[PDB]
């Protein structure tokens, strides 16, 4: 077309691509040049002389098992030689973003490649031949003038030359509204239906004089529109149905085919839960390993099938409307999240799930991160919240963090469950309470290990452990303590890691000793803790350390 | 004019950062910007063959400045040109009484940029929801916030302050990126009007600066560290006391607490109030004049990177400690934010990054890199609301919190 080539380098210090032309059977070699006949006429490529030392390998396969075959070239050697072009669009818009409009129109457009010329003096880097027969005559040298199938910068320089086309005719049109991917356009306008299909047509005609083809008796899809997994309804959008596979024996490859449909059905289906699914894979190497559904996994898979069972929409974008996102705490370091602007419908959904032994709060500001995060990929915007925790125990929390924690516009939602600190340990020593040096200790060879504690009173205790490490022996011995004191005791330890994982205010873990921690915490009505160098002779804790 | 060559470090190639997602609002401010740019030829759209990226972004006033990063163009290039092209840094500006921050970043736009080094300028405007490709151009002048714009117009500025630096042979001037620091000993409103001096002495040679900033680094120095002073003490307080005094051991060597363990021999409550003995109070005395005074062979690499650890105190009170090896603190402070609660975490850390940047500039000509407690994410999204520096430090994410906090304060 008269469009204006996108000038093209190969990387710096390499020449073009000259791979062997590996000999053919004999029933394609006709094949082939029955298209280079039909598309040199076409003018896509041209016949070129002995001076060009390049080329690439040809081959040919049937359409789908057709009439028509089909040429193919392997670039794949001279796409490692072309220089780098800008990265095309990497996400793709989520309807939940997208305006509703009266009409919306989708145009496909064919040989798009092919009706792009290519910068000319890097034509001579495509060239390719066909096989004489048993090499009977010289080969039928050729070359390509448009963007090749299957070549670094084809959907790039495409991609550009279409949204210069766009530009004079975008102008004379500021009331429709275009977007792009790949070979597609997409014309969106607030136009009577009469007038909207006028303006397609005359679209087209100016598309069809830059030389790019478009569908015309009938405009190739009609609403709804099933695109890139998706339900595209004039007035609602929707996941394209989602089939969970009932079957009796998984493997490691098919949770994750499954893990990744339940992901994507979470984007508007809410209650999805994916957290004792996922922690089947969490020691996988083979892919072929049959994998026992836990009986608590299975419940999970069994709740989902609960939530697919009726279909679900959400909406469209409104601007004058406000952004509001809601979140709600499934159990288990699990959030769910919904984000609308009105009341029986909601834009889209999600969840947000905690690796890495945190607590509520701190998850919390992690999944208004996550949101806040999507609301500005999607509509440009940080969204209010309705949040399910006190004023009061937040302004608490962040205070006293040793993070500092950005809090967005915000209120109180009261719906349970709620968000609050469970205890809080004493900023300073109780008095008339019970003091507590405890320790602990292990041994990595054998894994023998003990805990005790020393009291001001005289009290003393030692405990032995086995299966244990020097770490898990030092919160044994704050257990220990926690037990064995009133409602309000002074434990001294001399462990940071200990200190460390209480000073954290968890209100779960993933070990079972912190859980019994956190009882006992709660159990209580002042507990301070407090932390001494080892080994220095202090006094207390000297004593403590000679028991263990 | 012919413009000044420019290559890259042999086997080096262009930069590739992805583009933030922005606010729709600051995304239209930078359209509007950059229509008003094209059109003044400062910079030119691209097409695809174009392959580097470098993030831009929007801060503020009324009016929307663009701040584009480059971080990693600088790693790429101002290398070799702190070497082909370096500015020396004076050890002279930190001594001054005051020193004024001028911003004369404006003089860059009429110089033109190597022709064949603008590619590696490109950004790009994002569009929201993924809707369109985005907006890219390149850069045909000196951009702000590369290093080496002030390294090429470096001799031009040397002449254009010549005739203020003979008739005030004791005022010091630094120019680093696209700020003036100018440090002088005079009386402050002495020292006021002799920058409106040089302001309508630039501005008279075709230099405008948008004032129509001042630090005093006499007092910047490293802190000394503060043992508590009590009437009575309890077995709590010599702990607390023996625990920080044996911290404070890695960094003064000579700290003596086998007295100070002697006074909690036997296994006491912790709410017991024990009278220091006499040999007690010889430590806390001797222990007290040793820490007062700075450290021993702590000087300053100019090899080796800056590195500033902050850590948040409460109350909107930061300390920090700039150093290069762990335990040996070139430089402490405390930035304490007043606002009266018409301020918030993220805002006091985003005013301590640079208050920080700023007195390291002066003391040492370069910037550190900062070890910040929060969120990687909460920090990548609202630290462009309160910046308000052409410049931007390198930094990280601290994973683990301190067990040593109230240890600096
Ligand atoms: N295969 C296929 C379809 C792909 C496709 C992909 C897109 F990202 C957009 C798209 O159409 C739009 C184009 C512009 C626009 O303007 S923008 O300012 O929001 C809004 C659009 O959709 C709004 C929602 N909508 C959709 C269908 C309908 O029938 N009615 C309706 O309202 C089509």
């Amino acid at each position: 077309s008269p469009i204006e080539t996108v000038p093209v380098k190969l990387k710096p210090g390499m020449d073009g691509p000259k791979v062997k032309q590996w000999p053919l059977t004999e029933e394609k070699i006709k094949a082939l040049v029955e298209i280079c006949t039909e598309m040199e006429k076409e003018g896509k490529i041209s016949k070129i002389g002995p001076e060009n030392p390049y080329n690439t390998p040809v081959f040919a396969i049937k359409k789908k098992d057709s009439t028509k075959w089909r040429k193919l070239v392997d670039f794949r050697e001279l796409n490692k030689r072309t220089q780098d072009f800008w990265e095309v669009q990497l996400g793709i818009p989520h309807p939940a973003g997208l305006k509703k409009k009266k009409s919306v129109t989708v145009l496909d457009v064919g040989d798009a490649y092919f009706s792009v010329p290519l910068d000319e003096d890097f034509r001579k880097y495509t060239a390719f031949t066909i096989p004489s027969i048993n090499n009977e005559t010289p080969g039928i040298r050729y070359q390509y003038n448009v963007l090749p199938q299957g070549w670094k910068g084809s959907p790039a320089i495409f991609q550009s030359s279409m949204t210069k086309i766009l530009e004079p005719f975008a102008a004379q049109n500021p009331d429709i509204v275009i977007y792009q991917y790949m070979d597609d356009l997409y014309v969106g306008s607030d136009l009577e239906i009469g007038q909207h299909r006028t303006k397609i047509e005359e679209l087209r005609q100016h598309l069809l004089r830059w030389g790019l083809t478009t569908p015309d008796k009938k405009h190739q899809k009609e609403p709804p529109f099933l695109w890139m997994g998706y339900e595209l309804h004039p007035d609602k959008w929707t996941v394209q149905p989602i089939v969970l596979p009932e079957k009796d024996s998984w493997t490691v490859n098919d949770i994750q085919k499954l893990v990744g449909k339940l992901n994507w059905a979470s984007q508007i289906y809410p209650g999805i839960k994916v957290r004792q699914l996922s922690k089947l894979l969490r020691g996988t190497k083979a892919l072929t390993e049959v994998i026992p559904l836990t009986e608590e996994a299975e419940l999970e898979l069994a709740e989902n099938r609960e939530i697919l069972k009726e279909p679900v929409h959400g909406v469209y974008y409104d601007p004058s409307k406000d952004l509001i996102a809601e979140i709600q705490k499934q159990g288990q370091g699990q959030w769910t999240y919904q984000i609308y602007q009105e009341p029986f419908k909601n834009l889209k959904t999600g969840k947000y799930a905690r690796m890495r032994h945190t607590n509520d709060v701190k998850q919390l500001t992690e999944a208004v991160q996550k949101i806040t995060t999507e609301s500005i990929v999607i509509w440009g915007k940080t969204p209010k919240f309705k949040l399910p925790i006190q004023k009061e125990t937040w302004e608490t929390w962040w205070t006293e963090y040793w993070q500092a924690t950005w809090i967005p516009e915000w209120e109180f939602v009261n719906t349970p469950p709620l968000v609050k600190l469970w205890y809080q340990l004493e900023k300073e020593p109780i008095v008339g309470a019970e003091t507590f040096y405890v320790d602990g200790a292990a041994n990595r060879e054998t894994k023998l290990g003990k805990a005790g504690y020393v009291t001001n009173k005289g009290r003393q205790k030692v405990v032995p452990l086995t299966n244990t490490t020097n770490q898990k022996t030092e919160l044994q011995a704050i257990y220990l303590a926690l037990q064995d004191s009133g409602l309000e005791v002074n434990i001294v330890t001399d462990s940071q890691y200990a200190l460390g994982i209480i000073q954290a205010q968890p209100d779960k873990s993933e070990s079972e000793l912190v859980n019994q921690i956190i009882e006992q915490l709660i159990k209580k009505e002042k507990v301070y803790l407090a932390w001494v160098p080892a080994h220095k002779g202090i006094g207390g804790n000297e004593q403590v350390d000679k028991l263990v | 004019i012919e413009t000044v060559p420019v290559k890259l470090k042999p086997g080096m190639d262009g930069p590739k950062v992805k583009q933030w997602p922005l606010t729709e609002e600051k995304i239209k401010a930078l359209v509007e910007i950059c229509t008003e740019m094209e059109k003044e030829g400062k910079i030119s759209k691209i097409g695809p063959e174009n392959p580097y990226n470098t993030p831009v972004f929007a801060i503020k006033s009324t009016k929307w400045r663009k701040l584009v990063d480059f971080r990693e163009l600088n790693k790429r290039t101002q290398d070799f040109w702190e070497v082909q092209l370096g500015i020396p840094h004076p050890a002279g500006l930190k001594k001054k009484k005051s020193v004024t921050v001028l911003d004369v970043g404006d003089a860059y736009f009429s110089v033109p940029l190597d022709e064949d080094f603008r590619k590696y300028t490109a950004f790009t405007i994002p569009s929201i929801n993924n809707e369109t490709p985005g907006i890219r151009y390149q850069y045909n002048v000196l951009p702000q916030g590369w290093k080496g714009s002030p390294a090429i117009f470096q001799s031009s500025m040397t002449k254009i302050l010549e005739p203020f630096k003979k008739q005030n042979p004791d005022i010091v001037i630094y120019q680093y990126m696209d700020d003036l620091y100018v440090g002088s000993d005079l009386e402050i409103g002495q020292h006021r009007t002799k920058i409106e001096e040089l302001r309508q002495h630039l501005l008279r040679w075709g230099l405008t600066t948008p004032d129509k900033y001042e630090l005093h680094p006499d007092k910047w120095t490293v802190q000394p560290i503060v043992l508590p002073e009590k009437d009575s003490w309890t077995v709590n307080d010599i702990q607390k006391l023996v625990g920080k005094l044996n911290w404070a051991s890695q960094i003064y060597p000579g700290i003596k607490v086998r007295q100070l363990s002697k006074l909690l021999r036997g296994t006491k409550a912790l709410t017991e109030v024990i009278p220091l003995t006499e040999e007690a109070e010889l430590e806390l005395a001797e222990n007290r004049e040793i820490l007062k005074e700075p450290v021993h062979g702590v000087y300053y690499d100019p090899s080796k990177d800056l590195i500033a650890e902050i850590q948040k105190q409460g109350q909107g009170q930061w300390t920090y400690q700039i150093y290069q090896e762990p335990f040996k603190n070139l430089k402490t402070g405390k930035y304490a934010r007043m606002r009266g609660a018409h301020t918030n975490d993220v805002k006091q850390l985003t005013e301590a990054v640079q208050k920080i940047t700023t007195e390291s500039i002066v003391i040492w000509g370069k910037t550190p890199k900062f070890k910040l407690p929060i969120q990687k994410e909460t920090w990548e999204t609202w630290w462009t609301e309160y910046w308000q520096a052409t410049w931007i430090p390198e930094w990280e994410f601290v994973n683990t919190p301190p067990l040593v906090k109230l240890w600096y304060q």
